[PDB]
RNA sequence: GAUCGCUAUAAGAUGCACGAGAGCGAAAGCAUUUUCAACUGUGUCCAUUAAUCAAGAACGAAAGUUAGGGGAUCGAAGACGAUCAGAUACCGUCGUAGUCCUAACUAUAAACGAUGUCAACCAAGGAUUGGAUGAAAACCUUGUUCAGAACUUAAAGAGAAAUCUUGAGUUUAUGGACUUCAGGGGGAGUAUGGUCACAAGGCUGAAACUUAAAGGAAU
């Protein structure tokens, strides 16, 4: 059920708590496959090291080259709703993974949700202390 | 395996072996011209949206913004003599504001003129 | 004229 | 008394304006008060850019608009406690 | 001074009815249909304040008889 | 079959960037687009019609009350998991009241510029919001004269000083007009009494007794 090279896109979605490496066809719909910072390590502060994003990104393009998937369309987007719109860490390192991986980058855009109005934020009045 | 199952058709997408899909597409792509960058395209089985990175490279600090509906948006600019750090239009100004729609130039100065998005 | 002087504090 | 003239604030001919929710720490703060820093940063990290253009188009840009709240300001050294003259300096 | 705002303007002539006028008052009790226009009803008992200064005035000199009294 | 990715609906709430020591408002307050106030212009009118104001009356953030509707997000109470000697809190998750609109109450805030209202005079500057009059071809550049929010310097004036200068200057060389408030610190905004509110409470408000300091600005 695969073909030849087909453009994807990769909805590299990474916070400071975790990241995620997801690659769909350029509909959107279908995934190929999508590999997170918590299935390559074993320690819950790591969730989200650039090791751990470089690692899962690696593996990631192995099977889109296997499916015939070799050129991304980046999306790099963070927890950016009411939240910090900067994306985390291991954002850089999962990207420049897939570019060491020896796969053709499309567009890099910026994904990241910007409210043009908001509901209310986590914290109430006098926020985290 | 997951991909045993599916047939890939062409615009490809890869499908199981149905099509109120949309595919966004960037305007250069289509038009194999890179001077059409800042613009998405969406097409069903749709639309236009200006790219995130235009949209936010472009909104000025010391201007005023104008917005009408197609969206229109715009911005008044300074003039070569102007040296105040300042151009702001008043609000009968802008009231009159609301694709080359700039020469409203004669109301105020304007240059950043696009179409954010068409539904 | 009064407008000629007219185109603060106590 | 009063360590600063402006009261910290910056507005002078109105009586209220809206909260803001401080971008670290979520905490309310008025809007004029906001210590507000504009910042532009590529998507693709300047120690990344060569393996992008190795294997690959201009690319672009971040904008967003970050505020901060006093404590978080101070703490993140986003501003530092400046001496006592230099606290008329205001460019 | 302005009478009730605190604008100071100095718009004059410079040489080299009223009361009638000042019934404004009919034209916002308007406040029939918007009930809950408080910046209305608050400038209602301004431009009132007005007529009932000058409605003192000219009773004290003559040019009205003194049963004058403006209602609604 | 979560997180995540695309596509669709439906209410609720919100009104980013533009957004500023910029504008308007008596104050509280006002941010999507499609009656009132003020400024300026005047060879228009009237002719003291004015200023401040006990009593009296409007408006009055948030919370809170009552009855409906709404009820996304957040979230006094509460329940969990943490951390800790304990933690009945800060950290994380969940969650009733509330958060929204309508109608009626409550009428208090660091409701602050901690600076009452009105009037005359008072050093030197650049910039700014709306005018009008010139120059310059509505927008921008310059001059002139008002209104408005401010800012910079001061060898001066004032102050206990910090600082103020469009006053907190023109005060022992002591008097421009008017209203309000204060008399060392506690007890105390407490008791009693009166009154307003459905209630929480608000307004008015002592004394006994106790004590040599309490406090301000600067080193």
């Amino acid at each position: 059920g695969s073909t030849k090279d087909a453009f994807g896109v990769a909805h590299i979605y990474a916070t400071f708590n975790d990241t995620f490496v997801h690659v769909t066809d350029i509909s959107g719909k279908e995934t190929i496959i999508r590999i997170t910072g918590g299935m390559r390590v074993k320690a819950d502060r790591d969730e989200s090291s650039p090791y751990a994003a470089m690692t899962a990104a690696q593996d990631v393009a192995k099977r889109c080259k296997d499916l015939g998937v070799t050129s991304l369309h980046i999306k790099m987007r963070g927890e950016g709703g009411v939240y910090s719109k900067t994306p985390g860490p291991g954002a850089q390192a999962a990207l420049r993974a897939l570019a060491r991986a020896n796969m053709k980058i499309g567009r890099i855009e910026d994904v990241t949700p910007i409210p043009t109005d908001c509901t209310k934020r986590k914290g109430g009045r006098r926020g985290r202390r | 395996e997951p991909f045993s199952k599916k047939e890939w058709y062409n615009v490809q997408i890869v499908v199981n072996k149905q099509l109120g899909r949309v595919v966004e597409v960037n305007l250069a792509d289509l038009m194999e011209n890179e001077k059409f960058g800042a613009y998405n395209y969406k097409f069903k089985c749709h639309g236009l949206k200006l790219t995130t990175d235009k949209l936010r490279s472009i909104v000025k600090k010391w201007c005023t913004l104008i917005e009408t509906s197609i969206f229109c948006i715009g911005f008044t600019s300074r003039k070569s003599n102007q040296i105040k750090k300042t151009s702001y239009a008043k609000s009968a100004q802008i009231k009159k504001i609301r694709p080359k729609i700039v020469a409203c130039s004669k109301v105020f100065s304007m240059d950043n003129v696009y179409i954010r998005k068409v539904k | 004229t009064a407008a000629s002087e007219a185109k603060n504090s106590y | 008394t009063s360590k600063r003239r402006n009261n910290g604030r910056s507005k002078k001919g109105r009586g209220h304006t809206q909260n803001v929710r401080c971008s670290h720490c979520g905490r309310c703060v008025p809007k004029d008060k906001a210590i507000k820093r504009y910042q532009i940063k590529n998507i693709v990290e300047a120690a990344a850019v060569r393996d992008i253009s190795d294997n690959s188009y201009k690319l672009p840009k971040t904008y967003m608009k970050l505020e901060y709240c006093v404590s978080c300001g101070i703490h993140g050294r986003v501003v530092r406690v400046r001496s006592r003259t230099d606290r008329r300096n205001r460019l | 001074g302005r009478m009730y705002n605190p604008g100071r303007g100095i718009s004059r002539r410079c040489i080299p009815e009223d009361l009638y006028f000042l019934m404004r008052a009919v034209s916002v009790r308007h406040l029939e249909k918007n009930k809950k226009d408080k910046d209305a009803k608050y400038h209602l008992i301004l431009i009132e304040s007005k007529i009932h200064r000058l409605t003192r005035y000219y009773k004290s000199a003559k040019v009205l008889e003194a049963s004058f009294k403006y209602d609604a």
